[PDB]
């Protein structure tokens, strides 16, 4: 997977956020982990098979 | 007697830049709709320093 810190910093240039407050200024960037990327791919494949 | 590889006559003159800086001088004048205004500023500024 693409790393999280190299993705939010690319995502914070398009939204033109402020410095140091990328999580509080917009609620766009919340819950973006790699733990929840793998969790959603598993729970979409396994919910259709069962 | 030595086969050597020669650049073009436009690069050796410098006339190839007068084809470039009339191409990215029209690309700076084209306003473009699908992008936000802070993205138009960041391309038009870096195309001005060159």
């Amino acid at each position: 997977l693409v790393s999280t810190e190299a993705q939010i910093q690319k995502m914070s240039q398009d939204l033109q956020l402020e410095a140091l407050t990328i999580q509080s200024e917009t609620q766009f960037l919340t819950g973006i982990n790699s733990q929840a990327a793998n969790d959603c791919f598993k729970t979409l494949i396994a919910a259709m098979l069962s | 007697g030595v086969l050597n590889q020669v650049l073009n006559d436009n690069i050796r003159n410098g006339h190839v830049v007068n084809q470039l800086m009339e191409a990215l001088m029209q690309l700076s004048r084209q306003q473009f709709p699908t992008m936000p205004v802070d993205y138009k500023r960041s391309i038009q500024r870096g195309i001005l320093l060159l």
